[PDB]
């Protein structure tokens, strides 16, 4: 029709190119084969290294490295020793609680012993006289009120039986019969008229007395030192000790101003010097204080100036305390008991000190328990040594169980690909042969077409 | 009007395929004789086609060819099975259609390894009467090129003429597969000795 | 020239093919190496991530039992010691309060024991004084002084024997008149000396009567008061207050003794005026020369007054001070009924003490309970600080678990090293690629240049 056969050749060239591609695949697969042989070299190196590593790591187990049940049994055993620590701690806590309780039980006695030390001599406070009776306790509260009412204190002070002081009760007796005890428990006016200015509370809120002057001829209360006649020893107001206003209080409020004092059991023997009105502005010779008794003399306005007698004795009793008999009664009632309690106080403080020495023994036991717990922490250093050697043992087990899977996988995983390479080689063997046959089969469809050219 | 050398090119194509096969066999291959027979079929069929094409070079139903296969290059195919057997073989044919003594060597064990400087032959060339082989090695320049007598071996069996030494591809082919197979056993044994202990 | 010539040019094909093989082999081998690196890195990181936090989670079950609270569990000691000290100090305060309240209890104890019985017996003493006849113990005749019985019973013999006749102590010459009971409850605090004493001749006798005490065991030296047994000097004022006085309300065995009263120290000038402020009415004017008075505070007690307004409060008690027809035996009805009525005070003031004492010692129960609560808090804090000896005492046994952490850690470092290798290998392959692929052009051209024909030309 058009061209005879020259449009037929291309087949041989195409099959030739396909054979060339088969050759390229051959070389590629061979190179892959030498690549997997390199993989074989790598896995051989890995196994030869890891086998020796395992052999030596396994030999690491041949050393002593002795374990024992003590891995937990020692800690369990020392549980009871730390419990002994706890028991000693609570026992010591109880002991120091006893220490504190004893300290408090002793502080009150310490306060009392200090108070007694202050009370070792003349009254610390006068108010102690009135503790004996209910109405005397009303007087105590009245004393507290006047201490709460200073304007009624600086004008009517506390009772003369309170403020006044002396060497002893017998010397305080200078002021014991010239004024009755009932009058004696009356608050101490400073100047005459303070009575009317400050009477109310003492006589209505509480129930005690007060008094007012009898005369006010303020001159030397007795005619000169010749008054020291019967052996009279001196001046009453100054022989007793107290405030000047207190001293002037009773002068004629209770007829004591003009009274000499003397230990001698004297008497107002001047009676015969006085059969006469003889007032001269004064009523001196009515009353005096002498020894431990008292005689009394009158001077009547109606009388013809021949007097009649009266007398009372002075009691040595619980009046006019500058102290509890100064020493006598206190020696037994307070001093003896408080000195015995001072011995008791030293004994009790030293018994608390011996309790603190018991506490010291168990303080030493507490430091010893902490130190033995630290010795068990040295045993814990040993425990950490053992547990770190168990750390090394378990690490080598981890390494060897890792190598166990490493060898098992590496020995086959990639090495088995030689099957794939072999199959590819078989495919190449088949392809080359059948395609060579195909190429040879085209013959006589060739240029041999000169039948029609 | 002719188109000829395409078929010399296809000759080269089949030759390069033979060179591919000669060293591509896997260690797991069992027998090659069917492969040898198929390459024989293709090679000789292309040889017959060589006459079928040349029948018109002198210039259908032309004169019969009558040429028969008697050329040297046919040797490239003969030997492969006896390389597959074991390394003990010596095979270059030239004369004998069958093995050296038609089965056996028995000729004095000069081997892959050089007779004196005992290394494997790596660049050899053969002479097609004597079978002497050298790599142009320390025997290179004794009396090289003077082929009347005294080729470097005592009491040989002929006077010689100058063709130096010529092509022989058999040499390293037997070495390749033999070394591969022998080293595979060592690899497998060294593996299994330590594999999963 | 130019006969066959360049048929040899196929030589270029050999060099082209070997260059092609070299470049292609390098490219493929190095690409496969990069793929190997990628696969190995991926599989390794998968392997590690399959276990990374599994170990941590398996550890953190018993480890959580001693978990991250470590810091506050350790520091618990600070606030527990604060609690211990605060409990100790508050308990100290509670014991201070309790023992101080007990000190108050014993103080109020002594207060009532030393006063209630003493005063009740003191004011009940008048009944034994009334109904006893026996030596030593109280008697009728103590109204002046305890043993005064002895002195007067001896004067029963001696009631003449001195410088003048002494028929009476003046408590028998002069007595309270019939029916004057409600005036008499304060005679002791009203009059003090006149009824006690005995008469003599004249002041020469000051030393006279004092010491014949030596007869029976009399207690005290006892006064001397002297007036003759006859009237005297009516030439001066004879006083008489608004109410029956100590002149009107007297009964006489010797009627002539009236005169000495007006001459007394004005302790005769006493008039009872019912209430405190009733005496305030008119004694200011001191009518008919009267100066002293008495008044009521209650039917028990009252006041002493003078001048009209002057006031004082004294100790009224139920003593009689005379031999009187209205004797102590005449008031028996009151002396019994009012005694049984007023002994009530013994329980009254006692109750007024113990109700307050009960209040305070009942309050002490709250602090006692709080002390017990703190003492229990002690052991609670002990059993809570036991966490120290629990966690610290328990060795951290995680080590047999942490043994596996070292490899899980260093494997990631290995992956990092392989990643460093890949980050450069993946570009080594490209640089090999730019070496190779451009070289492929040489092979392309060499293959291209094989064309030429064979013709009949010259």
């Amino acid at each position: 029709k058009t061209d005879e056969f020259l449009k037929a050749k291309e087949k041989i060239n195409e099959i030739f190119e396909k054979l060339n591609t088969i050759r390229d695949e051959v070389i590629k697969k061979k190179n892959q084969n030498e690549y997997y042989r390199g993989r074989t070299k790598k896995l051989q190196a890995t196994i030869i290294s890891t086998k020796e590593d395992f052999l030596r790591s396994q030999e690491i187990l041949a050393q002593t490295h002795l374990p024992e049940k003590s891995v937990f049994e020692d800690i369990d055993i020392k549980r009871k020793e730390i419990i002994n620590k706890e028991g000693e701690i609570r026992d010591l806590i109880s002991e120091i609680d006893a220490k504190a309780n004893a300290i408090n039980h002793e502080m009150r006695s310490i306060q009392r012993q200090a108070e007694s030390k202050t009370k070792s001599l003349t009254t610390t406070d006068k108010i102690g006289i009135l503790n004996q009776d209910q109405d005397l306790k009303e007087v105590r509260d009245a004393v507290l009120m006047v201490r709460e009412h200073p304007e009624m204190k600086d004008k009517i002070l506390e009772p003369p039986i309170m403020t006044v002081s002396a060497i002893n009760a017998q010397f305080a007796a200078y002021l014991a019969q010239c004024v009755d005890y009932n009058t004696s428990k009356a608050l101490t006016v400073v100047d005459s008229d303070s009575y009317k200015l400050f009477a109310n509370p003492i006589l209505d809120k509480f129930k005690v007395n007060l008094r007012e002057l009898s005369s006010a001829d303020t001159t030397p209360p007795v005619p000169a030192e010749t008054v020291r006649d019967l052996g009279f020893e001196g001046y009453l107001s100054d022989f007793i000790t107290g405030d000047k206003r207190v001293m002037k209080m009773l002068c004629q409020t209770s007829k004591i101003h003009t009274i000499p004092v003397s230990r001698r059991e004297l008497t107002p023997a001047q009676i015969k010097k006085l059969i006469t009105p003889r007032p001269n502005g004064k009523i001196l010779f009515k009353r005096i204080i002498h020894g431990n008794r008292l005689v009394d003399i009158k001077q009547s306005a109606y009388g013809s100036k021949q007097v009649f007698p009266t007398d009372v004795s002075i009691k040595q009793t619980n009046f006019y305390q500058g102290s509890i008999m100064s020493n006598e009664q206190k020696i037994r009632i307070e001093n003896e008991i408080i000195n015995l309690k001072n011995e008791y106080n030293d004994r009790k403080s030293t018994l608390d000190a011996l309790s603190n020495q018991k506490s010291g023994y168990r303080h030493e036991l507490s430091e010893l328990a902490s130190k033995n717990d630290d010795i068990n922490r040295e045993a814990h250093q040993l425990n950490e040594i053992r547990k770190k050697y168990t750390m090394r043992k378990s690490t080598i087990e981890t390494l060897r169980e890792k190598l166990d899977q490493l060898k098992r996988e590496a020995r086959k995983d990639v090495s088995q690909k030689i099957k794939d390479i072999d199959d590819q080689i078989q495919q190449l063997l088949l392809k080359q042969r059948h395609l060579l046959s195909k190429m040879a089969s085209s013959m006589k469809s060739l240029k041999n077409c000169q039948k029609e050219l | 009007r002719d188109l000829s050398n395409i078929y010399q090119q296809c000759y080269k194509q089949i030759d390069e395929t033979i060179n591919q096969l000669v060293d591509s066999t896997s260690p797991s291959t069992i027998g090659i004789e069917e492969q040898v027979a198929d390459i024989t079929s293709t090679y000789k069929l292309l040889s017959t086609y060589e006459s079928e094409s040349n029948s018109f070079d002198e210039h259908p139903t032309p004169e019969p060819a009558t040429m028969v296969n008697n050329t040297d290059t046919l040797k490239i195919l003969k030997v492969l099975p006896y390389i597959w057997n074991d390394p003990t073989c010596v095979i270059p044919d030239l004369q004998n259609p069958a093995d050296e003594d038609d089965l056996q060597i028995e000729g004095g064990k000069i081997e892959l390894t050089c007779p004196i400087t005992c290394k494997p032959y790596e660049a050899p060339l053969i002479s097609r009467k004597c079978n002497h082989v050298f790599d142009r090695d320390g025997i290179q320049n004794y009396l090289q090129g003077y082929t009347t007598r005294d080729c470097p071996q005592a009491a040989c069996s002929q006077v010689v003429s100058m063709r130096d030494f010529v092509r022989d591809p058999i040499m390293e082919l037997r070495c390749k597969i033999a070394k591969m197979k022998e080293s595979q056993e060592q690899d497998k044994r060294s593996s299994q000795a330590i594999d999963v202990l | 020239a130019k006969v066959i010539y360049v048929n040899e040019k196929d030589s270029e094909h050999q060099n082209a093919r070997e260059l092609l093989r070299d470049v292609k082999s390098r490219f493929e081998k190095e690409k496969s190496n990069q793929a190997e690196a990628q696969s190995n890195i991926d599989q390794g990181r998968k392997k590690v991530d399959a276990l990374n936090k599994t170990i941590a989670h398996l550890e953190e079950e018993l480890t959580k039992e001693m978990g991250g609270d470590k810091d506050q569990m350790r520091q618990e000691l600070e606030q527990l010691e604060k609690a211990n000290e605060k409990l100790r100090e508050v308990n100290n305060s509670l014991v201070v309060s309790l023992q101080d309240v007990k000190n108050e209890e014993r103080d109020i104890q002594h207060e009532r024991e030393s006063e209630l019985r003493t005063i009740s017996r003191s004011i009940q003493n008048k009944k034994v004084e009334l109904q006893n006849i026996a030596k030593g113990n109280d008697t009728f005749l103590m109204n002046f002084d305890r043993n005064m019985d002895r002195l007067l019973r001896t004067i029963e013999q001696r009631k003449n024997e001195f410088e003048t006749p002494a028929i009476g102590p003046l408590g028998s010459l002069v007595t309270i008149r019939k029916g004057f009971e409600k005036w008499t409850r304060s005679i002791q605090r009203a009059i003090s000396s006149s009824l006690n004493a005995f008469v003599v001749s004249n002041p020469k006798d000051n030393r006279l009567f004092r010491d014949i005490m030596r007869s029976c065991g009399i207690r005290s030296n006892i006064p001397i008061v002297t007036y003759c047994l006859s009237q005297f000097d009516y030439s001066k004022g004879r006083a008489h207050g608004n109410y029956p006085t100590i002149v009107d309300a007297l009964e006489f065995s010797k009627p002539e003794i009236e005169c000495l009263f007006v001459d007394l120290s004005r302790i005769e000038r006493i008039v009872l005026i019912e209430d405190k402020n009733e005496a305030r009415n008119f004694l200011q004017r001191n009518p008919v020369n009267v100066n002293m008075a008495l008044s009521l505070r209650d039917r028990r007690s009252g006041f002493q007054l003078s001048g009209g307004y002057r006031l004082d409060t004294v100790t009224y008690q139920d003593k009689i001070r005379l031999k009187v027809n209205s004797s102590s035996d005449n008031g028996t009805q009151y002396l019994k009924d009012l005694i049984e009525q007023e002994t009530k005070e013994l329980q009254n003031i006692r109750d007024r003490y113990e109700e307050k004492l009960s209040e305070v010692r009942s309050r002490l129960k709250e602090i006692d309970g709080r002390l017990k609560s703190t003492k229990n808090e002690m052991r609670k804090t002990n059993f809570r600080m036991t966490e120290l000896k629990m966690n610290v005492g328990k060795v951290v046994d995680t080590g047999i678990l942490n043994s596996k952490i070292n490899e899980r850690k260093n494997q990631e470092q290995a992956i990092a090293s392989y990643e460093a290798a890949k980050e450069e290998l993946g570009l080594k392959i490209e640089q090999i690629a730019q070496e190779a692929q451009p070289i492929k052009e040489q092979y392309d051209s060499t293959k291209l240049a094989l064309v030429e024909a064979q013709d009949e030309l010259q």
